[PDB]
């Protein structure tokens, strides 16, 4: 199925094709370079006069015109199921961690259809973390989109690693992570930082770099998320999809939006905003098979929560978790703010009413003592009611009760890490609240993990 | 009564023949797929495709319906799921239906309606007392995310049960889990059996989503036009309007504010102006809509919020800080309206609450100045000591809708002074023994609402209420 | 060859018919030796770029091809010398004598071809090496308004390469040409000259050389890089190297997007900049360190060009007006600034002290409301003003006057352990002076300490050093 390059200009390649067989949209076009290797090609629009403008997915540089270009005659198709676990791809599914073939029984199209409205989970489902801060205050759902904010050194690859150990460990999925506008250093400082952490094994990996042309940066996506639909309809598993940034998936749109030459819209964002970021995220779901869970970062550009790009990304999202560097400094580990982020199914519907009424009791607590912080620096502790002086016991325990030690921080802390349980979590600060352990001292509920495990530390003080 | 494709890109084709095509009319693309006719061009049709569009290409041919843009209609939709074209999604099999309706048509015009007169009960106190709707009326729920505004609706449909309201629920550009969960919820509530559901979810393409109002429009005009009662819900028109604006971009067709067409506001416009209450000439049915706006921030002077206002009869403002504080309803009273008003209610109702929403706009507003406990003045004091009780019984739990009866007691009790001596974290546990006591023991009171639509006497009312009392513990 | 004849000529782009067989990106001669480069290959003619004179191309005019993608000379025959973006030498000094060469497009090293940045490379700036510091094979941007320092910043780094045996190259895309005449003289003077190389295109010089000026330098640094020796390049800057690019994609009527750039301005400096890294050890162990620059517009960061080489580079030192003005000179915003690699790129003994200049300066910037109520706030705040005041001081640093790593460990480490607590805030600039000739002079065992390990020395007799100059010294 054979066509000829009309035109060049930049990543966008015009080929000719002969009357009846012109490739449908989105399908993969393969072009052998004058110099060696092959230019993997996407068709876009189809022009008229047998011909499809397409969005290149690699270097134009070296090509001529007149070239062979061959109809693969499906979308780009990427290496799915075990195979893929603790391998580094391409946008293609080509291996680039320089370990040779990666021999899959598969290969799935990467363009593809929102799961059907028969197949779909009707019912919110709590997915357990094991990390406290997160299933008391914030839970993540099961099918759902969670936001995942945090500066420079607050931990915020630390967590991904260790949400992948914990999804590993006890409900037994795997997961996915998608580097969009990866940064080539930082993606092989993630490779080794996985591989010592030994959660690589649990983790398929894509890197669309900052280097690639748009288009590449566009679908590297939507390759993470079809390895993760392997594992979700063909093996029952809950898995999760990390993807680092999702604004960049956004901008990339736009990017290849303005080389087909299509009009802006407001702030000029490509006009299909909506509906690209719908096809990724709807794909995001939980079905009667299992689940995805996705855990996105998210660029605001100047600040403007208003600003397309989030605002049409914050429509998808379940749950926030945000990472506070002010914590990470006072020794809060994970350094999650309790009382910024949220989720969606905090509610007594989904997790108990008693899950429901102490996470609520733990941030008025917090929100007092957060309060109180001004006062407390001026006006000194004697100006405190005794009601307050209390929640203010209470507070400094709680936030003490709310760190905890990581699985994957083992080999740097040197203390064994630990999985605690929503009902353990809820029952440790329901009688923190209640009064039951005002008598331990506050480093008791430091990097602990059950309360159980506190009331033995304070022992050993 | 064939053509062929030309060209094509981002859903959108040019087709050479067809030469004897209406414009509007629905076309066949050779592997099933729908379009329509938008652009009759000298020698070619510009075709707007209405599905997945992978598999059209150049050289696809294109049939004829001979039917203008249409959507199947009646009986046979109701308790079933169906996109905008109405074909079926829940995978229960075809929609057995001889009737069908134009997804376009003209609103009645002047000498055809009547003034809204007739409640239809949402079931929430903070609406049904302060912003009441009314059969025929337009009003507008106006919020950010996560303000509310779905749950709004759910609950209305979920208490149209046995009213004899037929009701429809659009959601366009929503999630598809969410629309999953609403109808597992109606099925739960008993609702789904008198509720059509039509979906064009976020990753349908945007002609879809343009069109997914327009069909649930012409769903429920079919019952206003045989003399029966409708409700339509679009979640929502912010989603539908950036559709349309992608649609029009794609055209070429020049943008204006915020990059939206110069017919964005008659997008809407014709919408809802087919929602009304018809006179007795016409049959006396009604088409009720209740059209959703998400905000940014608040931003109610937006371009597409500013519009949707100037076009419905009122609207229900949802604002955070009261949602996240507790209040929920989370009901902006000051803000919020309804143009309809006291004829879409009924006679008790509307004695009890005529001052209700001015009460607690002067509430919300003296509440600022309220750090002054046992300081401040006499008269502002009992006036924050009414409002933080009224305040809590407008609080209303998810999927718990209430009779207008009991709602009428309900606001009577408080705005007559009865919960002042009991404590205001007591108050809805208060209202909650007071109904079961009602229903159990003074049911005749009750009955008396529901049949006449007036209040009982306010003496045995009273009487009743304060017997009650004699039986609660606080603490 | 070929052959093909010029169509239209304008502004600096020709059209041409035949040249069928050309490649993408490839060198072409017209028929007066003036070289063009292939951008567009279209339907029925290329898109050509003229490198040179166009008023002598015409109508008519042939073309020949070259068969050859754009090459640069490359090697040690360029140090001291000033080029352009195709090597010719440009001060008149004659010909650059090396037999190698290297393409101006090439690709980065993959990401198993790499190690973690663990090396310094020292700018000598106080507040950029202990704040945000920069190690070999980082990216990191340099951004402000014009006039903040960003240029002195970069020429203070390449000074302070002296003897580190480290290659730099200054591009200068779009600057005036006095100005790059001023910046190797300046060099000249501190003897930085004869191992940095130059590369210029002026602003008189046609967009396509503004456009690959960067290319070339990154080009001359990536030679020594794959040597495993240790390279330094400095853009300056790319905001008119993407203005050059949008000119020439403009001419070749590419499609405008944000501020009129293409699509492909993102991918313009994604490709270079990633180009710059830290080799791992089988591929030879070196580096190349790139500082790019962006000039923004009163102080618009969010803007679309510097957005994007924010998002591509490894932490950025944001340059500010207020500061500058004010007498913080360099004049950092240290609170916005960032390292993204960190610690890794620092020293032991600078990574220890450094750590309580950030944690005093946090708590000076939210202590700075309360600055003018001196002697009313309590001593705890009261110190930690005196404490901000102090360390800004130490932080404030003369042009062209860059500091060892082991003189601006001690200065920090004096400062942050209260050693300048006793001294006036207008005396603290000339202690630091005084304190190191001090140190130089009579305790160079002590900073050798530095120098060799890399750690602090023993911390008592660095206590009493201290205190033994300080005895010393006059206010
Ligand atoms: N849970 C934790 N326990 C102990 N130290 C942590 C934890 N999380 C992060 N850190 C520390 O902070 C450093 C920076 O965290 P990192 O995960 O690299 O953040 P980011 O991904 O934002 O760069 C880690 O290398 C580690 O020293
Ligand atoms: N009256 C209420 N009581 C308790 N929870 C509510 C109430 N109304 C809404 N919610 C909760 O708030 C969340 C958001 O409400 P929803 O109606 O979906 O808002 P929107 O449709 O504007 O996003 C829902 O998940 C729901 O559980
Ligand atoms: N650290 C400094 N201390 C004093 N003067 C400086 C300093 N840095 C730059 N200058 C002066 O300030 C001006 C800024 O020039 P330059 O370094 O070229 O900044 P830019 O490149 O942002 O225009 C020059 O006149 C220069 O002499
Ligand atoms: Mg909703
Ligand atoms: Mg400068």
């Amino acid at each position: 199925n054979k066509g000829r390059i009309i035109q060049v200009m930049g990543p966008v390649v015009d080929i000719q094709f002969e009357s009846g067989q012109l490739p449908d949209i989105y399908n993969a076009i393969t072009i052998e370079r004058p110099q060696g290797g092959t230019l993997t090609v996407e068709a876009a629009v189809h022009l008229g006069d047998n011909v499809v403008r397409c969005v290149a997915m690699a270097s134009t540089d070296g090509l001529v015109r007149g070239l062979e270009a061959v109809d693969t005659g499906a979308p780009i198709s990427v290496p799915v199921g075990k195979a893929t676990l603790g391998r580094v791809f391409n946008v293609l599914g080509e291996p680039i961690d320089e370990q040779g073939e990666v021999n899959a029984e598969e290969r799935h199209p990467i363009h593809r259809p929102a799961p059907e409205f028969e197949e779909l989970s009707t019912a919110d489902e709590i997915l357990e973390t094991g990390i406290k801060v997160i299933d008391l205050l914030a839970p993540y759902a099961k099918g759902g989109k969670i936001g995942l904010f945090g500066g420079a050194g607050v931990g915020k690859t630390v967590l991904i690693q260790e949400l992948i150990n914990n999804v590993a460990q006890e409900h037994g999925g795997l997961s996915v992570f998608a580097g969009v506008g990866e940064r080539t250093r930082e993606g092989n400082d993630l490779y080794h930082e996985m591989k010592d952490s030994g959660v690589i094994s649990k983790t398929s990996m894509v890197f669309g770099q900052m280097n690639e042309p748009p288009g590449a940066r566009l679908r590297v996506a939507l390759t993470g998320l079809t390895m993760a639909e392997y594992f979700r309809d063909r093996e029952g598993q809950d898995v999760l999809l990390f993807i680092d940034n999702i604004f960049r998936f956004t901008q990339a749109g736009s990017e290849v939006s303005a080389l087909l030459g299509r009009m802006p819209s407001a702030v000029g964002y490509q006009p299909t905003l909506a509906t690209e970021m719908g096809q990724l995220q709807e794909r995001i779901t939980s079905t009667k098979k299992g689940s995805i869970t996705s855990i996105q970062a998210i660029y605001v550009p100047a600040d403007d929560y208003t600003d397309p790009a989030p605002a049409t990304t914050f429509a998808h999202l379940d749950a926030t978790t945000n990472l506070e560097r002010k914590l990470a400094e006072m020794g809060i580990y994970p350094a999650v703010d309790p009382l910024a982020s949220t989720s969606r199914i905090l509610s007594p519907a989904v997790v108990g009413e008693e899950h429901y009424r102490v996470a609520r009791g733990v941030q008025q607590v917090l929100q007092r003592y957060n309060d109180l912080q001004d006062i407390i620096a001026i006006l000194g502790m004697d100006e405190l009611s005794d009601e307050d002086k209390l929640i203010v016991a209470r507070a400094r325990k709680i936030q003490r009760f709310l760190s905890q030690p990581f699985h994957v921080a083992e080999q740097f802390t040197g203390m064994p890490g630990k999985y605690v349980p929503v009902k353990e979590t809820v029952r440790g600060f329901k009688e923190i609240l209640e009064g039951k352990h005002d008598n331990l001292p506050e480093e008791a509920f430091y990097m602990v993990g059950t309360i159980d495990e506190a009331v033995e530390k304070a022992k050993k003080l | 009564e064939v053509g062929t494709v030309i060209q094509v890109g981002d859903g959108i084709a040019r087709v050479h023949g067809l030469e004897k095509v209406m414009a509007g009319e629905l076309l066949e693309f050779e592997n099933g797929v729908m379009g329509m006719a938008q652009n009759l061009e000298e020698d070619n049709v510009g075709v707007v495709i209405l599905g997945p569009y992978t598999e059209i290409r150049e050289g696809t041919q294109v049939k004829r319906t001979g039917r203008i843009m249409e959507v199947p209609v009646g009986e046979a939709l109701l308790g079933r799921v169906v996109n905008p074209l109405g074909q079926p999604l829940d995978g229960r099999g075809p929609i057995e239906t001889a009737e069908y309706r134009p997804i376009e048509s003209p609103a009645p015009g002047v000498m055809d309606r009547k003034s809204v007169h007739e409640p239809l009960q949402t079931g929430i106190k903070a609406i049904d007392s302060m912003i009441p709707i009314g059969r025929g009326q337009r009003e507008l729920i106006i919020g950010d995310r996560q303000t509310g505004k779905t749950t709004i609706a759910i609950d209305t449909i979920i208490n149209q049960k046995g009213q004899d309201v037929i009701c429809i629920y659009v959601a366009i550009g929503q999630k598809q889990s969410t629309v999953a969960g609403v109808v597992e919820t109606l099925r739960q509530h008993d609702a789904l059996d008198y509720t059509i559901v039509v979906t064009a979810s976020a990753s349908e393409p945007a002609p879809l989503l343009y069109l997914a109002p327009y069909a649930g429009c012409a769903m429920g005009e079919y019952f206003m036009y045989k003399g029966k009662h409708a409700l339509v819900v679009y979640d929502d028109l912010s989603k539908q309007a950036a559709a349309y604006r992608e649609l029009s971009l794609l055209l070429r067709r020049p943008p204006g504010r915020e990059a939206y067409p110069g017919d964005v506001f008659y997008l809407h416009s014709r919408l809802l102006e087919r929602a009304a209450k018809l006179s007795d000439e016409k049959g006396g049915g009604s088409l009720t809509a209740l059209p959703f706006i998400e905000t940014q921030a608040g931003d109610v002077s937006a371009y597409i919020p500013t519009n949707v206002i100037s076009i419905t009869d009122g609207q229900i403002f949802l604002e955070s800080d009261l949602f996240y504080s507790g209040v929920r309803p989370a009901v902006n009273v000051g803000i919020s309206v309804s143009r309809v008003g006291g004829a879409a209610q009924i006679k008790a109702m509307k004695k009890v609450a005529g001052t209700l929403r001015l009460d607690l706009a002067q509430y919300r507003e003296l509440q600022a100045f309220a750090q002054f406990g046992s300081d401040l003045d006499k008269a502002t004091q009992a006036k924050l000591n009414r409002g933080e009780r009224t305040v809590e019984i407008l609080k209303q739990d998810e999927h718990k809708p209430m009779p207008v009866e009991e709602q009428v007691i309900s606001i009577y009790a408080v705005t007559n002074g009865f919960m002042d001596d009991i404590p205001v974290e007591d108050v809805r546990r208060f209202e909650e023994e007071l109904l079961s006591f009602m229903r159990a023991n003074k049911d005749s009171l009750l009955d008396h609402i529901r049949q006449t639509g007036e209040l009982p006497d306010t003496k045995e009312l009273d009487a009743a209420i304060e017997e009650f009392k004699k039986g609660f513990t606080p603490s």
